[PDB]
């Protein structure tokens, strides 16, 4: 009170000095059931992968993507991102994801990179310089390789011009190594562009087949259908907690509600358009949001010439949420309630007054 | 309409509080009226500007509310002083003042 | 497969009064015993809505979507099955298809080749609404929404790339025109489509026993930006509304 | 509850203190207004049990014993006919005490004339 | 008459409604003041000729 | 920077002038009451109770 | 505060910038007063075989405070699996050299 009044002597009376706040104890985030998962099982772990000249593009949209399972898998030998962070994939949202799946040689795994020049980069799969997303690669010697030689995986070796980003070329035009005219007939200097790999189990690291899946993100004006996973925690009631229900956040006490919502309604508002009722997304139940017991802290004291005893009034605050007496004005701490009636000396409110004789109310 | 003066005072106070509360839903030129959305969607260098816009708008709303409350308080104080004069002169005695 | 229908009878389109229909819930927020003023795309009260018949009448034209579409259906025997949404209605652009067949409702956003005269046919054994489907971006299968006995109200909106479908089923016994009353439309489904739509077309079903059109009637109204004052009762349903721009009393 | 907002709000100084102090002044002014209007007597007078006033009837303005609120029928009718950091402080005088003050004033003006306003 | 200005002004809320309400209150208050001062009789008295 | 200081100080000064005018109205009402008491209690005998 | 950075990173040595060296190498406060000086040093700070003496913190758990220096040569754990001070799968050195 001396600090508030900027004086070392306080006259007799009641002085509003502070503002009591019920501090939030827990954070409760309730988000609905994590269903309609993105089909990453059929892209990373498909039966047969595609070649690099005809890489399979799968569009991931209208689903929630759990990048934590993909990132925490230890089978992947390469997880390099060029426009985002690996630890922030579960937090960000994107419009759609393009998954480019192919198989390449072990030495060419580095060639799927922005600014990198190689045969795969120039003629098979090209990335832009401002590429966003992540490249994932893993060894597939146990599955793709065959003892007789796996010739199913072809790759383009020659083309007149370099590829544009995200461009496929499945054409089988005969390349002209020299300047001789070739009308589709092979010759001394005219060869077929697609050559087969030599994947065999006896080769060491560098010639083994590596399966590469490249995820590219789009952030166009379309709605962000693709989002990270939502970790819903448990629901705690009857306490002043920070609630985050389906993106609507705030602080309040969540109690049981007798209000019967219609099935399409999620939140509830009073006359003043403040959210006082809500529906839990996990379990379809209605909860009232009572605001936390904020109040004004007033100090009731006589003159410092007389005594240094003080009483604290928490305005509009119940005594269970803070010589403790409950009044309609609020909770009064430090004053002994008496049944006698005297004249009002220091006004408290709701017919309650305080006086010094100790401090009585 | 017998008790219109008291109902007018109650309605004016309720409407004033309502207008104050509804001023929180206005962004005042910022991207959003919610501080949490600004803090979650933007970095602190631009969130500081947006929060500053919300702060000045809400502060102007609160000053407007306090000013009109003070003017209404002066009017109610004048009416209460008149009521105290009527209590002293009409109830506690007989008044020769016409009307 | 496409078939030209060349047995139509020429008749001018009809018009009728909207009365106090077309109100929908602006949001997913419960409100109890309170009056809420909202500014949104709403259908004007007592407006002039275009009336189309199916009786030899087979009304399936293409109309401009504008900012929203209010579809009223005085329906018996489930002739009306779906809608056609798009800009050019061909393979050049991307179009939205809403269909309700005998089992479920399918919502697709794809590059379809629409027929000039798309229809279904009734046992349902005739589907002639498209010839090709090249590039699909969005598919959504849901639960089926569905004297004239049924009244079906729908509101379609394209706001911020979101397609809002509001709907209401009403049991009526009026023979010809729209009944006079109040029924607020619940929000049914929000679609993340993110595409341009400027034109629409109703999809009907033929009856085979040439072809015969079952008895049905529908109404098209257009959504305009305006303010409504909605009344919410104790149970939280909208029981009455006021159009702020209709007459000075409601203003 | 935003800490960044409060940190930015501290740049504007003691505006919040002025708003709180002005509202506190209004709040104490309302109690002072009620005190000036109704608390004009320091003796709580009561009417006699026998309402023999020479034919004059004051039942509609005297407090009703049947009602728990101890209000007059006219006062009961008057009370029936009147229907984010925000707090509403209760008035210093409750409705029961204001009714008690009006009852004391009515008892004084009925039993004692204008003498109670000028002395004993 | 700028529609863009009105669109930006709607972001500030109901300030305009408050100002119009206050001015309307003052305007009716002036008529109430004149009514209170001068209209204290309900009969129009006339002097003798 | 000067513009930010000007708008803040101008808002503070307008607020101070506003409460000064309200307090001036209150003091003017009290002074009018005091003038009425001087005219009716000191310069004459008043039959008004209290 | 003296350091050597890239040509495109000179915009990130400023108050209120979002960037990589801004977050994990050198952070300026929002209320920073002073001057940033940048000049080209290709003639002195470059070698034909590659000058790798200048290193930046590629990996860190959190963004730095203003006027905070991190010289700790501890390994970074990028995944769920602990690294135990040894490089391996999802275990990378935080300091990488400019070429
Ligand atoms: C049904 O009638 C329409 C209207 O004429 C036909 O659409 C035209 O078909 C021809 C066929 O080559 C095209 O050249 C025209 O460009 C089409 N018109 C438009 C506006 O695109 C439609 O083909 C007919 N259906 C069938 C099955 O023949
Ligand atoms: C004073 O007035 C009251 C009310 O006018 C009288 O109470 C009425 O008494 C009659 C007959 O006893 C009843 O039929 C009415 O219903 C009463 N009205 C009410 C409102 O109570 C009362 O009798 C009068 N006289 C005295 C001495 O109190
Ligand atoms: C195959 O990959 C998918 C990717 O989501 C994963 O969920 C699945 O568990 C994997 N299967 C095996 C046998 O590793
Ligand atoms: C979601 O999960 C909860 C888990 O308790 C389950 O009870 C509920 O039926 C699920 N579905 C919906 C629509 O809430
Ligand atoms: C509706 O429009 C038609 C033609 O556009 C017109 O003939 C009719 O009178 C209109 N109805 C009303 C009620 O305005
Ligand atoms: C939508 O399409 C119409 C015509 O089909 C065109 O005039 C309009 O510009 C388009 N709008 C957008 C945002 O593409
Ligand atoms: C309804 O449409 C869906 C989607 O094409 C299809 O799978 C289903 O078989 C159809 N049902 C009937 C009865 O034709
Ligand atoms: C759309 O389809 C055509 C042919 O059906 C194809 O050439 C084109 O690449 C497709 N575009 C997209 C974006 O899928
Ligand atoms: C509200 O619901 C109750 C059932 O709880 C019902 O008795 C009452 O009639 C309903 N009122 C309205 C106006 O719908």
């Amino acid at each position: 009170t001396k600090c508030t009044l900027k004086s070392f002597t306080v006259e007799k009376g009641i002085y509003q000095t502070s503002n009591f706040r019920v501090q939030p104890t827990e954070s409760i985030v309730r988000f609905p059931n994590i269903t309609n998962l993105c089909p990453f099982g059929e892209v990373f772990n498909a039966t047969r992968f595609a070649s690099v000249y005809a890489w399979n593009r799968k569009r991931i949209s209208n689903c929630v993507a759990d990048y934590s399972v993909l990132y925490n898998s230890a089978s992947f030998s390469t997880f390099k991102c060029y426009g985002v962070s690996p630890t922030k994939l579960n937090d960000l949202c994107f419009t759609n994801v393009y998954a480019d799946s192919f198989v390449i040689r072990g030495d060419e795994v580095r060639q799927i990179a922005p600014g990198q020049t190689g045969k795969i980069a120039d003629y098979n799969y090209k990335l832009p310089d401002d590429f966003t997303g992540c490249v994932i690669a893993w060894n597939s010697n146990n599955l793709d390789s065959k003892v007789g030689g796996n010739y199913n995986y072809l790759y383009r070796l020659f083309r007149k011009s370099n590829l544009k980003p995200f461009e496929r070329d499945i054409s089988t035009e005969i390349y002209q190594a020299g300047s001789t005219p070739c009308n589709g007939v092979e010759g001394f200097n005219c060869y077929f562009p697609l050559q087969s790999y030599g994947f065999q189990p006896t080769y060491g690291v560098g010639y083994q087949p590596y399966r590469v899946v490249v995820l590219s993100f789009e952030l166009l004006h379309a709605p962000a259908t693709v989002c990270g996973p939502k970790k819903s925690t448990n629901l705690v009631k009857n306490k002043c907690v920070n609630f985050n229900f389906n993106g609507l956040t705030g602080t309040g006490v969540l109690t049981e509600s007798n209000k019967k919502f219609l099935p399409f309604q999620q939140f509830g508002r009073d006359i003043d358009d403040t959210t006082d009722a809500v529906r839990d997304p996990q379990t379809l139940e209605i909860l009232d949001i009572t605001p936390c017991s904020f109040g004004g802290v007033s100090v009731i004291t006589p003159g410092t010439n007389t005594s240094n005893q003080v009483a604290v009034l928490y305005q509009g605050v119940n005594c269970t949420e803070v010589n403790v007496f409950q009044t309609r004005a609020g909770c009064l701490i430090g004053a002994e309630h008496v049944n006698n009636s005297y004249e009002c000396d220091i006004p408290i409110g709701a017919g309650i007054c305080a006086s010094y004789q100790s401090i009585i109310a | 309409s017998a008790l219109g003066k008291l109902q007018d005072v109650v309605n004016q106070n309720a409407q004033a509080l309502n207008t104050l509360v509804k001023q929180l839903s206005s962004n005042f030129g910022a991207i959003s009226s919610v501080l949490n959305d600004i803090l979650a969607r933007l970095d602190p260098p631009e969130a500081e500007v947006q929060i500053d816009r919300l702060i000045t708008g809400r502060l102007q709303s609160l000053q407007t509310y306090v000013t009109q409350q003070l003017i209404r308080a002066a009017e109610i104080r004048a009416s209460a002083n008149l009521a105290a004069t009527k209590m002293s002169e009409c109830v506690l005695g007989q008044s020769k003042r016409v009307d | 497969q496409c078939v030209n229908l060349t047995t139509r009878t020429q008749l001018p389109p009809a018009y009728t009064n909207s009365f106090t229909r077309g109100v929908y819930y602006p949001d997913k927020v419960f409100r109890s015993s309170v009056l809420h003023s909202t500014q949104d795309l709403f259908l004007p009260f007592f407006s002039n809505v275009t009336w189309f018949h199916a009786i030899k009448r087979f009304d399936n034209p293409v109309l401009p979507f504008n900012d929203g579409v209010y579809f009223a259906s005085t329906e018996k025997s489930n002739i009306i099955r779906g809608w056609i949404f798009g800009t050019t209605l061909d393979s050049k652009t991307q179009s939205l298809l809403i269909v309700n067949n005998a089992t479920n409702v399918v919502i697709k956003v794809c590059e379809f080749q629409f027929c000039n005269d798309p229809f279904l046919g009734v046992m349902e054994s005739e589907f002639r609404v498209y010839s090709s489907a090249n590039n699909c971006t969005f598919e959504y299968v849901s639960q089926p929404f569905l004297n004239f006995k049924n009244l079906r109200e729908f509101v379609f909106k394209n706001i911020d790339g979101y397609f809002k479908i509001y709907s209401k089923h009403t049991p009526i016994n009026l023979v010809r025109d729209l009944p006079q009353g109040f029924s607020a439309l619940e929000p049914l489904v929000d679609l993340p489509i993110g595409i341009n739509i400027t034109r629409f077309q109703t999809l009907l079903a033929l009856h085979r026993s040439g072809w015969t059109a079952g008895a049905a009637a529908y109404y098209v109204g257009y959504l305009q930006p305006r303010t409504f004052l909605l009344k919410y009762n104790e149970n939280g349903t909208i029981t009455d509304a006021v159009d702020c721009a209709l007459d000075p009393l409601s203003e | 509850d935003s800490t960044e907002c409060s940190n930015l709000l501290l740049q504007y100084g003691s505006f919040c203190t002025q708003l709180n102090r002005a509202l506190t002044g209004i709040a104490v002014e309302q109690d002072k207004n009620t005190q000036e209007v109704f608390a004009q007597v320091k003796q709580i007078y009561k009417t006699p049990p026998i309402k023999d006033f020479g034919g004059f009837n004051f039942s509609q303005i005297l407090p009703d014993p049947s009602k728990p609120s101890k209000r007059s029928p006219i006062e009961d009718l008057l009370f029936n006919k009147v229907t984010n950091g925000l707090t509403v402080l209760p008035p210093l005088l409750t409705d029961e005490m204001i009714a008690q003050y009006t009852s004391a004033l009515l008892a004084g003006t009925i039993t004692s004339g204008w003498t109670f306003g000028a002395g004993p």
